[PDB]
């Protein structure tokens, strides 16, 4: 019956392609979100006084908020949570135009340029995305060389024979004779016009030496992520903090998520005096400290506004001058592990004040060496060495209220959210993702350890019980509604 | 092979490509300081600051004038002189990024050696090694050698001389 | 259930030392690191497969299966007996299934 | 290729001699920038006067590719490519754009492998039917507009050379000049396959003394 | 209107010593203490931080009087993450929002078990595995910082502004939310496809000279310039009495 | 073969069933109100024998809350959920 009777037979299959979604919140019809709040709320509230999240982002160890959540809630990739993945890591690009004479448009391979289908990104990725995301061994190459096992330091030594002579230019000899005054002879070379440095006897000399530290695990944005995948030139990137990248990212992800993709749109509702920016951080720009601190001794070539780039406010300032451009608030607040709940108090109390309608609030921060180090000598951090020996991979090292949890794990990233008042996300028809419905700090007590967490936010549930014989009609919305 | 002495046109090429950490033909001469950095303020009277301490004299606001028309602005006056800040900049070179024991002597012996190129020729070539800092302390001798070779090629390719 | 412990240790039962290690964690106090506990029953389940290995193919890995499977089970039974007998108990016999 | 043609001054013509005049004439770093200046103009002309419209072009409202939902562009196909007076595609190779798209449709909103609601395109030969069961089976694709994956797609096939060009404009680009005069010369033997079967839209070539 | 509206439905509790900040917070929006579903912990996985947060969330609930037999859920996102420091609350954020508009609270997977010290908290529960529930009202989100720095934040349901709002203005919003939605996904899969989700501004919506005169008029508001298509601001819409 | 694979410090002990159970009871009657979980699948009755073998007073106010509080007239798996409830706090008395 030849091939022409089993060719209509034949079915055509459809292979799924990952529709990355917002995932903005799902509005309900009016009678069905009518029967959740008490019929006396309507125009009971002063819409300017309630603040609503209408956008939020992150740039952390599982790429953004929507991929994170995925991991969170699910333990595992969908396909469109795979294809994110595999594009914030780089292991997958667009192309659209000619690829080996055929015309192709879809995702290519970033190395080999080989054309890649959606359904096949999970078999020839997840296992290399999963293996590179999270907590995970530090990767030298995403911190500058940094190797825990082979942690460099210096020792001084008192030389006890002088060295052989070395050439050096006129001015560092100079400078020699200077630092080591008679410990060091220098003599021009009149062929060359160059100097011949001699280090004497009992001149000091810094040998190199290297530590084997214990915290080789940390949560790190997966490897493979890059400010230029998002869209952020290289002149921004090679001027400013690792961390201010995070930040920036976040940002217009966070104004996406907002359906906000033109910031100035903001300034069609409101002045641009109240676009707040009360995002904070810990310690800033610790990639720029480290420059003014160490690589500056070691005479290494650091730009000369190294310092500006350390600065907390500094990455507030970077998204105000790159995409922003308001004249509203600018509240920096530095919290350290709390520095992004102080950063939504002072941003909602910005709001509630008058002086902003919307505002920037989060934080964010960088892992380095240097802080890696300091948390292990203050042992606030797990020891990995121990994590190993009681035989837990990286995965199951950050055991939170669990019998045998012993310190934190390091991360890296930044989290924002976009808050305005209702009143004006309504009229803006923003997507409203929550309520803030309360924020607030509190310190704690007299004491002499500043890591030792207290019970002064307990505060925030203060009430005098000393006369609860008969309800207060101030509790009853229906008494409220009343003296409105 | 004659000896010429550096044409501020080179020289001048050379300390901007460096300080804006970009290759040298990535920046267009006719296209001026104001517009390589329109951002950066800090960044403008840091070029300016260090074309002063070069070739000592500069014009008035220069900042807004192409780097072509400035390279003879300059020249004038200019006489195959190294300077402070070129100086100190090769010296920073050599000190930081070369095998060890390498030297600005055997640097130039090597020139003078192998590709027979003279005092001014040899400034040429160490000035287009500052535009490609090697951004590591390249391992051996040989390493170092084959750097020059291929610095002396782009040298050689940039004034248009032939070895 | 209420009551109830579950402890997941590793364990090569083709390893004497470690036939002996487990059973000194599980016997030892808890001030020195171990379960202090007292076993009522022994399920020694481990077992390694062997398929189409007849005779002529008897080799290194069913010497060590049969280690597994024989000679360390009556290790694990000594090892729990002279844990039993140091303590002089001599009334809660482990039932060995 | 810039050889003088005598044709009818229609609508459609006079367009098209307006366009050479101050569009096509002008040089290739000039062309791009004068488009976006120019754009609502052109797309209210392609659409009024001209025998290829805006695609992009929703009950009168000009749109963009980008600004269309997945039915919004099934169904615009339908209107320019399906002759509704001899129920039938104007050309099999349309039939083949438009089910290579609503495959295309059922790919981006499917979650796992399924079956084609097209297993052959001899099916949209009710093009009614064939629109309601894909967007029935995924209704998410009525209210998304096009991915820009999607787009990149549609733009490519409509430069596919193994098929008859596409009756319609659907972006401005370099590549404009070359969708407004190819293919030129059918629809005056067509007018049913012509938009508003306005004879006025088309070229229609003749001699000025031969008139006579 | 406002300043009532404030002193009645927003800040009735605020000179009121009986209602305590965290119960006035949600009784704004008909809310009791039993409605804050979740409590996003801080949860660092240190022995002191973890008792003290379970210790200091079961005191709240505990005075505000939260039914016997209905524990707060915790959530401890650190366990997947690690601790990123300033970053951390707004993570828990950003995870709280997500909760709140998925009804799916996620289990701690490392939670492998949990601390024989923590059951004398009966308000907290402590979950290995995500809980798909029928909805989420509130959640708490506490971060406890070096140098004393406790922070507390509230997250509602957003369902409870729209009781709050007219049927027509609710139509109104749902049309615009809608449209506002179908731009971002165009401009998230372009920019993502073509890299270039993020596109630094070359100029201020402003001229320079323009700038002081915009900074001055509180009601000046950027258009859509016909040429550039850029919103900027016009001097026509800067000091006009319209 | 004979490697040492045995550690003490490897050791992972699991002791903390009071939490487990309103975890198992809270999975159930979420898996119940889901239609996950209907009155025919013998799951319900191995969940509910798992729940009696962990009760204790802080789990059985924990049913007592969660059940009370349960809305019946929402639809016919939150009146299933209720009914089952009901008899599971009965149980887990008598087996307290």
């Amino acid at each position: 019956n030849g091939n022409s009777a089993d060719a209509a037979y034949a079915q055509v299959e459809i292979q799924p392609r990952a529709n990355i979604q917002l995932d903005f919140p799902e509005l309900k019809p009016y009678k069905q979100v009518k029967q959740i709040a008490p019929a006396e709320l309507e125009g009971l509230l002063d819409l300017e006084r309630v603040i609503v999240v209408t956008g939020f982002a992150e740039v952390g160890p599982w790429g953004s908020a929507r991929t994170r959540w995925e991991m969170e809630a699910f333990g595992e990739f969908s396909l469109e949570g795979c294809v994110e993945m595999a594009w914030i890591m780089g292991f997958i690009s667009y192309h659209n135009g000619n690829l080996k004479g055929r015309p192709y448009t879809g995702w290519v391979d970033s190395k080999t340029k080989e054309p890649v289908d959606d359904k096949d990104v999970k078999a020839k990725y997840e296992t290399s995305i999963l293996e590179h995301s999270g907590i995970r061994l530090i990767e030298p190459e995403l911190f500058n060389g940094y190797n825990p096992e082979k942690k460099e330091m210096i020792q001084e030594v008192i030389v006890e024979e002088d060295l052989e002579p070395f050439e050096a230019s006129k001015e560092t000899a100079e400078q020699f004779k200077h630092q080591h005054g008679d410990k060091v002879d220098i003599f021009e070379i009149p062929e060359t016009g160059e100097y011949s440095v001699k280090l004497l006897k009992g001149a000091t000399l810094y040998i190199p030496k290297a530590l084997r530290f214990d915290r080789l695990v940390a949560g790190q944005i997966p490897t493979g992520w890059n400010a230029k995948t998002y869209g952020i030139s290289d002149d921004i990137i090679s001027q400013v903090d690792p961390i201010t990248l995070f930040v920036l990212v976040s940002v217009v992800e966070a104004f996406i998520a907002s359906g906000i993709t033109d910031p100035y749109e903001m300034y069609k509702y409101v002045h641009v005096s109240e676009v707040g920016n009360c995002s904070g951080s810990g310690m800033g720009g610790v990639s720029a400290l480290r420059g003014m601190f160490k690589d500056r001794f070691k005479d290494e070539p650091v730009q000369n506004d190294i310092l500006q780039e350390s600065f907390i406010n500094t990455m507030s300032a970077w998204v105000n001058m790159l995409l922003i451009s308001s004249s509203g608030p600018i509240k920096t607040p530095v919290g350290a592990c709390a520095t992004s709940v102080e950063s939504v108090d002072i941003g909602v109390e910005t709001i509630l004040s008058g002086k902003a309608r919307i505002c920037i609030v989060g934080g964010y921060d960088d892992f380095q060496e240097e802080g890696s180090f300091e948390f292990g000598n203050m042992k606030a951090t797990s020891n990995t060495l121990e994590e190993f020996e009681h035989g837990r991979t990286p995965a199951e090292m950050s055991r939170p209220a669990t019998t045998t949890r012993n310190g934190f794990m390091e991360a890296q990233g930044a989290g924002i959210q976009i808050i305005m008042q209702a009143d004006l996300a309504l009229k803006m028809g923003v997507p409203i993702y929550g309520i803030v419905a309360m924020a607030a700090t509190a310190t704690d007590k007299i004491g002499r350890s500043v890591p030792a967490p207290g019970k002064g936010i307990l505060t925030t549930a203060r009430e005098h019980h000393s006369s609860v014989k008969y309800a207060s009609p101030n509790l009853n919305m229906k008494y409220r509604k009343r003296q409105l | 092979i004659a000896d010429e002495p550096v044409k501020a046109s080179l020289l001048l090429h050379v300390l901007v490509a460096h300080k804006l950490k970009k290759s040298l033909d990535s920046i267009p001469m006719s296209k001026t300081i104001k517009d390589l950095v329109g951002g950066k303020s800090t960044v403008q009277n840091e070029i300016l600051g260090d074309l002063g301490k070069e070739f000592g004299t500069t014009p008035e606001k220069p900042e807004e004038t192409p780097l072509e028309e400035l390279a003879e602005t300059f020249q004038d006056t200019f006489s195959g002189a190294l300077g402070k800040q070129s100086s100190s900049l090769l010296s920073r070179l050599i000190s930081s990024k070369m095998p060890g024991g390498f030297t600005i002597t055997v640097a130039r012996k090597y020139l003078q050696t192998r590709w027979g190129l003279p005092s001014g020729r040899q400034d040429g070539v160490l000035l287009v090694a500052l535009s490609n800092e090697p951004a590591a302390r390249l391992g051996s001798e040989a390493d170092a050698k084959a750097f020059l070779d291929s610095m002396a090629q782009k040298y050689a390719s940039i004034v248009g001389v032939d070895l | 259930a209420k009551g109830s412990t579950l402890i997941v240790v590793p364990f090569n039962q083709g390893s004497k030392q470690d036939v002996e290690a487990l059973i000194e964690f599980i016997y030892d106090t808890e001030k020195n690191g171990g379960l202090g506990w007292d076993l009522d029953a022994i399920i020694p389940f481990a077992a390694i497969p062997e398929q189409g290995i007849e005779l002529e193919h008897i080799d290194s890995k069913s010497e060590f299966a049969h280690r597994i499977m024989l000679t360390n089970i009556l290790r694990m039974m000594g090892c729990v007996k002279k844990q039993k007998s140091a303590r002089g108990i001599e009334t809660r016999p482990a039932q060995v299934i | 290729m810039g050889e003088p043609i005598h044709k009818i001054a229609t609508r459609g013509v006079m367009l098209w001699k307006e366009f050479d005049e101050t569009i096509f004439n002008l040089p290739k770093n000039k062309l791009v920038p004068t488009l976006e200046a120019k754009r609502d103009y052109i797309i209210s002309r392609l659409n009024a006067d001209f025998q290829k419209p805006w695609f992009a072009t929703v009950n009168g409202q000009a749109r963009d590719l980008a600004t269309m939902t997945y039915e919004e562009v099934a169904k615009r196909l339908v209107e320019l490519m399906f002759i509704r007076s001899t129920n039938s595609w104007f050309d099999v190779t349309w039939r083949t754009f438009t089910g290579d798209f609503l495959r295309r449709v059922e790919e981006r909103f499917t979650k796992s492998k399924t079956l084609s609601l097209i297993q052959s395109y001899s099916l949209l030969d009710k093009p009614d039917e064939a629109i309601e069961k894909v967007f029935n089976a995924y209704p998410a694709a009525r209210e998304q507009f096009l991915n820009a994956q999607d787009i990149d797609h549609f733009l490519s096939m409509c430069q596919n050379p193994m098929q008859k060009p596409v009756p319609f404009v659907p972006v401005l680009d370099r590549r404009f000049e070359i969708f407004f005069k190819k293919d030129s010369l059918w629809q005056s033997e067509h007018l049913e396959a012509v938009v508003d079967q306005d004879v006025q839209r088309t070229c229609i070539l003749h001699g000025p003394v031969a008139a006579q | 209107l406002r300043a009532a509206q404030q002193q009645w439905g927003n800040d009735f509790y605020k000179r009121d010593p009986r209602i305590a900040p965290l119960r006035g917070a949600l009784a704004t929006y008909g809310l009791t203490i039993d409605d804050l579903g979740v409590a996003s912990f801080h949860g660092t996985s240190t022995k002191a931080n973890d008792k003290n947060e379970s210790a200091t969330i079961n005191e709240m609930m505990k005075h505000l009087g939260r039914s016997e037999g209905n524990p707060v859920i915790g959530v401890f996102q650190k366990f997947l993450t690690g601790h990123p420091k300033g970053a951390a609350g707004a993570w828990m954020m950003n995870g709280a929002l997500q909760i709140l508009n998925s009804g799916i609270i996620p289990g701690n997977r490392n939670a492998d078990n949990v601390d024989k010290i923590l059951e004398q908290f009966e308000y907290v529960l402590y979950p290995s595995k995500t809980l798909k529930t029928d909805g989420v009202r509130a959640v708490s989100i506490t971060s406890f910082g070096f140098g004393q720095k406790g922070g507390q934040a509230i997250v509602v349901h957003p369902d409870y502004l729209y009781g709050a709002i007219t049927e027509d203005r609710y139509n109104e919003y749902v049309a615009k939310v809608s449209a506002r939605e179908k731009s971002a996904y165009k401009f998230f899969h372009n920019g993502m496809i073509y890299n270039k989700l993020f596109v630094s501004k070359e100029h201020a919506p402003y001229t320079d000279e323009l700038e002081e005169d915009v900074y001055l008029d509180p009601l000046a508001r950027v258009s859509k310039d016909k040429k550039s298509g850029s919103l900027t601001f016009n001097s026509k819409n800067i000091q006009s009495k319209d | 073969g004979v490697a040492t694979s045995f550690s003490r410090k490897k050791a992972r002990t699991f002791d903390s069933s009071w939490n487990w159970a309103k975890q198992s009871l809270l999975s159930l009657y979420f898996e119940i109100i889901h239609g996950v979980l209907k009155n025919v699948d013998r799951e319900v009755v191995s969940e509910a024998i798992n729940i009696m073998n962990r009760s204790n007073d802080a789990l059985i106010k924990f049913m007592e809350y969660h059940i009370s509080n349960t809305d019946e007239t929402k639809g016919e798996n939150y009146q299933l959920v209720k009914t089952l409830g009901e008899q599971l706090i009965e149980n887990c008395k008598q087996v307290l």
